[PDB]
């Protein structure tokens, strides 16, 4: 029989990260 | 083109690891569908997946990339039987004569 | 006065701590605020929630209960060093010297039967 | 062998005052000083580098050169570890430590070379975030606060 | 996770109120994981063996 | 030899059970485990009821020990339900409920056995030997 | 130990949870301290089954999953987390936590099934 897979519409997550000054340089 | 895609596979293998490189190789070449279409290739595909799982289990304990290749060549040269490195059952849905 | 705050979830306790801090401010600005936690993730989540509520989260000390109790022992009673003489490694290295000295006693014959069979200073440590 | 030269160098550091009025480090009591202040700073907007570097260059005079760095939109928390915060005559001050200084052996470490090092290593953003964190800390702690 | 006592410890012989054990700590961790879940709770355990297809029973808490 | 009844076996001294191929050995083991937990048998019973941490079960295969632990846990839960309901659908459970006079104390003991089922002393041979070597290390001389 | 203190000031701030879901039902039964387990002492309580609480078939709050290997377990978990992210439009992966009994045994499998996802499927871990 025929079978298909579901597809995610959007991105799973935004750019959320707890960084420091060295992360921004 | 083959050398370029193998260099991309080497870059994925150096950046992301073993199983991402093997999954990108099995998805771009589409070799899993061809092995499932071939009669008698499901056991070969399960053996390939188990070898990939064992290579990923042995690749986290090693830093160098050639060290995993030397470990795989040694375990090929060493036929010793461990509880994790044995062959599994290929299929369970299809009924087979069990010796 | 010892205040005990019973609550079902942790967000109500965090809101009550925020209301306590915003209600009564500290007289000394450089005085650290002692918040007793057990793990590092709890202190990190408390720091993130206090930074989200206040706009900043700094000079907040998260010590162990044993470390805070020993600090209060040092601060209240004088003539006390900052480190305890009875620690795990210190008592281990003391007992490794004291146990061969006490093998001649009658009360330590069980440790003598456990120790004097074969010893390359492995069972003793 | 380095120990007897290092301690007198330390006293040479301690004898040198670091203020606009000439306040040394020996005049700071234990309650006035605070070493290694850890702060968390929240941000709910996507941090755009083009909208931030222009706002820095509008007021900071050291941003004449220094072409702007590129980073993604960062939304969430920012960690920071200030080396020292100390008060004196009713005024708060910040102090940080940089000690690599490999390329200088003579007395050429003037204000121009230090400004060039600040522009090269981009410590202006770090000092501006430190001033923002100290302003928020003194606003949250001390009532009736003026910057 | 079961951690057997040393055997010659006197705290395991006569327990008090303030005594702490790893089994009770794990049960309280399971209680805090049940309470702390707000929207969705997912639980997965190995039920069938990959080697001999043997039935693997779950924990007593589940 | 004699025939074996799981509710009439005297649990005194040494007994030798010869379970043939295909017989309910794991069921007889679970029945004797419930008998040792509840203290049943009358004159052939134990002088005192024992807890879960006092019944030692030794089986070689680890999967056999896991299956026996799961089956004993299921039997404890089923007997607790049948004692709370005073009824069951199994004849051996019916005779087990008929053998006891009290229901509240037996239900409390079965509840404490269900709660202490994680600390059950059902180990293998080498596991029991390692546990006895690590527990009483002084008289044995083990690291 | 807390109730034994003499000069303790006890304050209670309990937010009640409306029992609609199964997890909210369990939390309400824990908070209200009541026994909803039907033993069935009589045959009338054993025959009828509508005396319990109704559970909707679409309630996916608490689910129990049986897997065959540590690889397939987290491979199912990744697809279920993708389905949960697709089911709710406002859902952050920061608000999702995964706790394992042993981290060192499952962490190779977790990293393997989390690194193999494509760019449209990859969630940060």
């Amino acid at each position: 029989a025929e079978l298909n897979a579901k597809t995610l519409q959007r991105l799973p997550g935004d750019n959320w990260r707890v960084t420091s000054y060295s992360g921004l340089q | 083109v083959v050398v370029e895609e193998f260099d991309g596979y080497r870059q994925i293998w150096r950046k992301r690891g073993v199983m991402p490189m093997l999954r990108a190789l099995m998805s771009a070449r589409n070799i899993a569908e061809n092995l499932l279409a071939t009669a008698g290739g499901e056991r070969r595909l399960t053996d390939i997946l188990h070898i990939s799982e064992l290579l990923q289990e042995a690749g986290t304990q090693l830093e160098s990339e050639h060290a995993l290749v030397r470990w795989l060549s040694q375990h090929i040269l060493e036929p010793d039987s461990n509880a994790s490195s044995q062959q599994m059952r290929l299929e369970s849905d299809k009924h087979l004569v069990q010796i | 006065m010892l205040r005990v705050y019973h609550s079902n979830r942790l967000d109500v306790l965090e809101a009550l701590m925020e209301f306590i801090v915003e209600r009564e401010r500290l007289d000394d600005p450089f005085e650290p605020e002692m918040i007793l936690v057990q793990s590092t993730g709890m202190a990190q989540w408390l720091q993130m929630t206090l930074s989200q509520k206040f706009g900043i989260a700094a000079n907040i000390d998260f010590p162990l209960p044993a470390s805070f109790i020993w600090d209060m022992f040092v601060r209240v009673l004088p003539e006390i060093p900052k480190e305890s003489a009875f620690n795990k490694q210190s008592m281990s290295w003391k007992l490794m010297t004291l146990l061969p000295q006490l093998l001649e006693r009658e009360d330590f014959t069980l440790l003598r039967h456990y120790l004097t069979d074969d010893s390359d200073k492995r069972k003793l440590f | 062998q380095w120990e007897p030269v290092l301690t007198e160098w330390i006293t040479a550091v301690l004898q040198a005052p670091l203020n606009e009025t000439g306040v040394s480090l020996s005049q700071l009591s234990a309650r006035n000083k605070q070493v290694e202040m850890e702060f968390y700073l929240p941000i709910s907007e996507p941090l755009i580098a083009s909208q931030l570097d222009t706002l820095i260059r509008q007021f900071d005079p050291l941003s004449a050169g220094c072409p702007p760095l590129e980073f993604m939109q960062v939304r969430g928390m920012l960690k920071g570890f200030i080396d020292l915060v100390f008060r004196h005559e009713g005024r708060y001050y910040l102090l940080a430590y940089k000690s690599n200084w490999l390329g200088e052996d003579s007395s050429a470490y003037t204000q121009q070379a230090m400004a060039a090092a600040m522009q090269a290593h981009r410590y202006d953003l770090q000092y501006q975030l430190y001033t923002l964190a100290l302003h928020r800390y003194l606003r949250h702690r001390i009532a009736d606060y003026d910057y | 996770r079961q951690l057997a006592p040393l055997g010659f410890d006197l705290m395991s012989q006569k327990p008090k109120r303030g005594d702490r054990s790893r089994r009770d700590d794990d049960r309280y961790l399971f209680l805090e994981a049940l309470i702390s879940a707000q929207q969705k709770l997912y639980i997965s355990y190995i039920g069938r063996s990959i080697q001999d297809n043997s039935e693997r029973f779950p924990s007593v808490l589940v | 030899a004699e025939t074996l009844d799981p509710l009439r076996l005297p649990l005194q001294g040494e007994r030798l059970i010869e379970a043939s191929a295909g017989t309910g050995k794991t069921f007889t083991i679970a029945a004797l485990y419930l008998r040792l937990l509840l203290g049943l048998g009358g004159s052939a019973a134990f002088p005192r009821p024992l807890t879960v941490e006092e019944l030692l079960v030794v089986t070689f295969t680890e999967a056999a020990t896991a299956e026996l632990r799961g089956r004993i846990r299921s039997n404890i839960h089923e007997l607790r339900i049948a004692c709370l309901r005073e009824t069951t659908d199994n004849p051996l459970y019916e005779r087990l409920l008929e053998e006891i006079d009290d229901k509240a104390q037996a239900a409390q003991w079965l509840l404490l056995a269900e709660r202490q089922m994680d600390e059950a002393a059902v180990f293998t041979i080498h596991g029991f030997c390692q546990r006895m070597l690590n527990l009483n290390a002084f008289e044995s001389g083990m690291l | 130990l807390l109730s034994d203190l003499e000069s303790s000031q006890e304050l209670d701030a309990f937010v009640d949870v409306t029992p609609d879901n199964l997890l909210h039902n369990i939390q309400s039964d824990i908070l209200e301290l009541e026994n909803r387990a039907v033993a069935g002492v009589n045959i009338e309580e054993f025959s009828r089954s509508d005396n319990k609480r109704p559970l909707d078939p679409l309630d996916s709050s608490i689910t129990f999953h049986v897997c065959h290997s540590p690889q397939r377990e987290v491979e199912v978990l990744h697809d279920r987390l993708l389905a949960m992210l697709e089911e709710d439009p406002t859902l952050t992966p920061r608000d999702i936590i995964v706790m394992v009994a042993d981290i060192d045994s499952y962490s190779p499998f977790i990293q393997a099934v989390f690194g193999s996802a494509p760019a449209d499927r990859y969630l940060p871990y």
